[PDB]
């Protein structure tokens, strides 16, 4: 198996299920999931409630540093009920580790900013107000990044065909640069890859 | 492990502090490069002189499009619909029909060459190997509604040169 | 349904709301009217304001009615400065189109099967 | 400040709008059970009547008028 | 046969031809069939460079141009030989140095309704002008009645066109006004009596065309082009200084395109008004435009800012 | 009689010898412009001297992707340009956009936006087939000013 296959390492996997044991067992109000990436990182799912509360405590302490917000982002995911989702990224500069803090969400709840925890989030939470249309409160501002001034349909969600709706041209009967209804030289082919029989056995999904 | 740069100390010493004060008052420094490191023009330019001279490649090199020939000629393509469908850009477009001995062949093929990104992936898919990224930088003409190209462009612009190219593939189909 | 609400509780200051803001648009139409150098009848620039408003009407419920607002209270943002070069807002007001027929036979004889 | 004052004022400009009211001057008219608009029509009365005279309702007042009876008294009682 | 929808790259199945088409009329309905959809093949005489301010019009691969002189009787044979329909607007104002303008208005027009008519095109159009009499006047504006005469003999179907003096942004017809800072403004001829024509605007004039483009049942049956209300006063000229607050040229200048001591004072003052009966306009409709809106746009001088009218 | 069509061996030979190009940088293709102004291939001193204001020059030059928010300000700039202009695209990105040509945010083309002339095909067009592509628009000055006043 050795030569072609990423050889693996235990100690790191060791103490991830130890530390992160027990913050299911300091802030049960909030924290509903834990568990370990079989790479080595982490997962704590979370309710909506605790976003502020929960890294105020990974703000700070002598056990858990997580000063360094790295990554933002966000999926969104139809048949999920809930649609989007969060994902907060922290590295602890003392403590060399990643641990990622997943918060689901719906479009008409609102979520609460990060802002006085982090400075950092305060782009990063701009921008999604654009793209997915989840709607923070309480931020020091919100606008439009990324996107023109048009654009009223919020597109990287899973409705937005990828043409947007109106393509642009201009023309001389005026002056000015105005925006007629897309129409396109070519159909962007759709191709098929899906394959069938299942290559992953591990993966299977319940028997049903 | 570190290092540590702008972390230093004046001396503070009358031996040292005309050196400092010679310098701020008499220009002894700021006439050192730019008295000197400027010139330092009597190096011959480098220069390309261009619409003769031309500058160096590599046999691997990426550019104007070809459609080669065997011996007597076969249109080595056998529309196996491959370099179409690795294509990123989504420039290719190829329909087969079978031609009247009943081996395939074409009938329309089109590399749009404004969409076209120059990846090589067209390059390494083909298994007949025909589709070949020539090493000619001829272009540039003015109409956008000539790059468009068709099946009957690109075979003489392949025919226009192959000892070009039927010399570069020999030297680099060992490596790959 | 139990979620927090944004701004309103129910539909009143939620009904105050959408009354306010109207007059942050309805009184300053113009001075933009003057300020890209755009000409049109003014009076085009107070239909068009009371043409939106009046459009989504049906709408049943807190935190739609909230949420349409964050948009609309952003807009004054932009148009009350300048941060859109004339061809932003004229957009509104669809001069090139052609039109369309909406009626029946005016289709059948242009376009197939809308 | 006088009761000339406002009544003069007020009466003239609900007629001067191109829309509903045509002559119901009468100070009583209690808009929507007596002529009747739209909602945000009767948002729009308020404002020329501020920049006129000067004032401004700022507050949940514009919503109570329903007839220049009050809006000539609210008035009344404000200025004078 | 019209395919899909009208907004661009569609095809709606005419071809077209339009002569001229480069100076202030052409360019504007050109404009118009780079939307639609078209085949819209224009010629141009002498100008490889004036031409492309234009190219942004059609999608790609509609507009496409040719090179023709127009004396020549082969020029026009060997574009028009594909084609649906095809307009002329050609002719122009002043008499050239080299052209002696004489049958520009009758020659021209007939030789390019030379093979035309036999090549197979189908609804023939040209241009006349609401105030061309063959009474005598006036030494421009006549020759022009003449084409409606002479040339209606050819093409029994035409649709000829009669349109008023019209305003559009380029236009030369309202400029020549404004750009009259000079000893003084001096109305022609220091009369303010009969002031002024119809002036439509020139988006009407060019939606006329693309309506009766394909109408249908409009061809021999021509057409005149109604003004907005009403006549005007003399005040068209003050309305100029009212609001105003007071191609292929040369490397350095042009030794004469001039104002033309001649018909061009005579021109603008000819009025005449003429007969209702024709059709004309709003059954070719649906438009009419007026004046006191559409004046500001055209016209911005050295305040640039203030109106107030 | 003569004379004129002797006097556009001079004008045209005077507008094509000396060109004063804009440039604009936006995306990748911006770079392998640089390197045709850096000393291997030397742009500048072969008569075409390098940036300078919007006011003051000839042949704009467009590299890299036109989303829809830089339309608004490209067909602005290329207006103020005196008469005597061009627009010579380059890049894949120009020509109908490289890739993104089916995004919702890139406008298809810069044809579309401007009347352009010469064209360039590919990600970055190899600061060869640049000069190449102006050895072009030196050479597409044939035309003569003659033949508009003096024939018509
Ligand atoms: N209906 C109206 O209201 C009205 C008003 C004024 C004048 N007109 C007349 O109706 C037509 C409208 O013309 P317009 O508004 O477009 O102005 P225009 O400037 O006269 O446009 C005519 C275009 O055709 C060109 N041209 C001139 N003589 C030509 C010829 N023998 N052969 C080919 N091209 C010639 C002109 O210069 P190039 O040769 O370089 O192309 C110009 O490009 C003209 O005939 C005009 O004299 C009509
Ligand atoms: S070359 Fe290879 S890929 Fe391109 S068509 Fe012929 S076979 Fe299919
Ligand atoms: S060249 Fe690059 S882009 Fe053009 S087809 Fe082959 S791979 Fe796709
Ligand atoms: S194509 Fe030319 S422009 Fe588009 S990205 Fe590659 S380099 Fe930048």
């Amino acid at each position: 198996t050795r030569p072609t296959v990423r050889p693996r390492n235990d100690v790191a996997h060791k103490q991830l299920s130890a530390f992160g044991e027990y913050v299911a067992e300091i802030l049960p109000k909030y924290v509903q999931q834990v568990q370990v990436s079989c790479f080595n990182e982490l997962e704590i799912c979370i309710h909506p409630d605790g976003v502020i509360p929960v890294l105020t405590f990974l703000r700070d302490h002598s056990n858990a540093q997580f000063k360094s917000l790295a990554d933002l982002t966000a999926v969104d995911i139809p048949t999920r009920q809930n649609r989007f989702e969060i994902v907060y990224n922290l590295l602890s500069l003392r403590f060399n580790s990643r641990i990622r803090v997943k918060t689901y969400t719906d479009e008409l709840t609102p979520i609460e900013s990060s802002v006085p925890v982090y400075k950092a989030a305060n782009w990063y939470e701009r921008e999604i107000w654009d793209m997915f249309g989840v709607f923070f409160a309480n931020h020091p501002d919100l606008r439009r990044i990324l996107t023109d001034y048009g654009f009223e349909g919020h597109p990287f969600r899973k409705d937005f065909p990828l043409s947007g709706y109106v393509e642009l041209r201009y023309d001389d009967e005026v002056k000015r640069v105005v925006a007629e209804p897309v129409e396109l030289a070519q159909e962007f082919r759709k191709f098929d890859l899906n394959s069938p029989w299942e290559a992953f056995p591990a993966y299977r999904q319940p028997p049903e | 492990t570190y290092k540590y740069v702008n972390l230093r100390e004046p001396s503070m010493d009358m031996k040292s502090v005309t050196d400092r004060a010679a310098q701020t008052l008499l220009w002894t420094e700021l006439i050192r490069g730019l008295g000197m490191t400027l010139s330092y023009l009597f190096r011959e330019p480098a220069t390309i002189n261009y619409p003769f001279e031309k500058g160096p490649l590599s046999p691997r090199f990426r550019g104007e499009h070809a459609l080669r020939r065997y011996p007597s000629g076969e249109e080595r393509c056998i529309a196996c619909k491959l370099c179409e469908a690795v294509c990123p850009a989504q420039a290719i477009t190829i329909e087969a029909e079978p031609r009247a001995d009943g081996s395939r062949r074409t009938t329309r093929y089109d590399i749009d060459m404004t969409k076209c990104i120059y990846c090589g992936f067209c390059q390494e898919a083909c298994p007949v190997d025909a589709i070949v990224e020539g090493p000619n930088f001829e272009f540039s003409t003015e109409t956008h509604e000539e790059l468009l190209y068709n099946k009957e462009k690109l075979l003489n612009n392949g025919d226009k040169w192959e000892a070009e190219i039927a010399a570069n593939i020999q030297a680099d189909y060992l490596y790959r | 349904t139990s979620v927090k609400p944004i701004f309103s509780r129910d539909m009143n200051e939620a009904k105050r709301r959408v009354r306010e803001l109207y007059r942050a648009w309805y009184r300053e139409v113009p001075n933009t009217v003057h300020l890209f150098q755009l000409d049109i009848s003014v009076k085009q620039g107070r239909d068009k304001v009371r043409e939106m408003f009046k459009k989504n009407a049906h709408i049943t419920d807190p935190r739609v009615v909230d949420l349409l607002v964050i948009k609309g209270k952003m807009e004054l943002e932009e148009t009350i400065k300048v941060w859109k070069q004339r061809t932003h807002v004229m957009r509104f007001f669809h001069e090139t189109e052609a039109p369309r027929p909406k009626d029946f036979l005016s289709k059948f004889y242009v376009g197939h099967d809308p | 400040l006088t009761l000339e004052g406002i009544k003069d004022r007020v009466l003239y400009v609900l007629k001067l709008y191109d829309k509903i009211d045509p002559e119901k001057l009468s100070v009583n008219s209690h808009f929507m059970k007596d002529l009747g608009l739209d909602s945000l029509d009767q948002v729009e009365i308020i404002m020329a009547m501020e920049d006129e005279f000067g004032f401004e309702i700022p507050d949940i007042d514009a919503e109570k008028l329903m007839c220049p009876q009050e809006i000539v008294d609210y008035i009344a009682d404000k200025k004078d | 046969i019209p395919h899909g929808k009208g907004g661009r790259s569609s095809v709606s199945g005419i071809v077209a031809t339009v002569f001229g088409a480069t100076g202030f009329l052409g360019r504007y309905v050109v404009n118009h069939l780079g939307r639609m959809g078209s085949q819209v093949i224009v010629p141009h005489r002498c100008e490889p460079y004036d031409t492309m301010h234009l190219r942004p019009m059609g999608d790609l691969g509609q507009i496409i141009f040719m090179d023709w002189n127009g004396r020549d009787k082969d020029s026009i044979r060997r574009a028009v030989e594909h084609s649906s329909v095809v307009i002329n607007l050609v002719g122009r104002e002043w008499e050239t140095q080299n052209f002696d303008f004489e049958d520009v208005f009758v020659k021209i027009p007939q030789a390019i309704a030379q093979v035309s008519k036999e090549a197979g095109v189908e609804k023939f159009i040209h241009i006349s002008h609401l105030n061309a009499d063959i009474k005598s006047s006036s030494k421009y504006l006549r020759s022009k009645a003449v084409g409606e005469k002479e040339v209606r003999e050819t093409f029994p179907e035409a649709t000829i066109i009669k349109p008023a003096e019209i305003f559009g942004r380029e236009d030369r017809f309202l400029n020549y006004f404004a750009n009259i800072r000079w000893f003084g403004g001096v109305p022609l001829i220091s009369l303010g009596k009969k002031t002024v024509k119809q002036p439509v605007y020139i988006v009407d004039v060019t939606k006329g065309i693309i309506n009766a483009i394909k109408d249908p049942d409009a061809r021999g049956k021509t057409f005149a082009f109604v003004g907005p209300s009403r006549y005007l006063l003399f005040d068209l000229v003050q309305y100029v200084f009212a609001v105003a607050h007071r191609i292929g040229r040369l490397f350095e200048i042009s030794p004469f395109e001039p104002w033309t001591t001649r018909d061009k004072v005579e021109r603008i003052h000819t009025t005449d008004k003429i007969l209702p009966h024709l059709p004309g306009l709003e059954d070719l409709g649906v438009e009419a435009t007026p004046l006191e809106l559409k004046a500001i746009e055209v016209l911005r001088r050295h305040r640039t800012y203030r109106w107030l009218s | 009689e003569y004379v004129v069509a002797k006097l556009d061996d001079l004008i045209n030979w005077a507008r094509r010898s000396s060109l004063w190009p804009m440039t604009f940088g936006l995306a990748c293709c911006a770079v392998e412009m640089m390197h045709m102004a850096a000393p291997r291939y030397d742009m500048d001193r072969f008569g075409v001297v390098f940036r300078a204001s919007p006011r003051q020059s000839d042949v704009m030059i467009v590299a890299g992707t036109l989303t829809n928010k830089m339309a608004p300000a490209l067909r602005k700039v290329y207006d103020q340009m005196p008469e005597p202009r061009y627009v010579v695209s380059m890049g894949s990105c120009a020509n109908g956009g490289g890739y993104y040509h089916y995004s919702y945010s890139v406008v298809r083309g810069c044809d579309r936006i401007v009347p352009v002339d010469i064209y360039v095909p590919g990600c970055p067009p190899t600061a060869e087939a640049l000069l190449y592509g102006i050895l072009q628009l030196q050479k597409k000055i044939k035309r003569e000013k003659r033949l508009r006043i003096w024939y018509r």
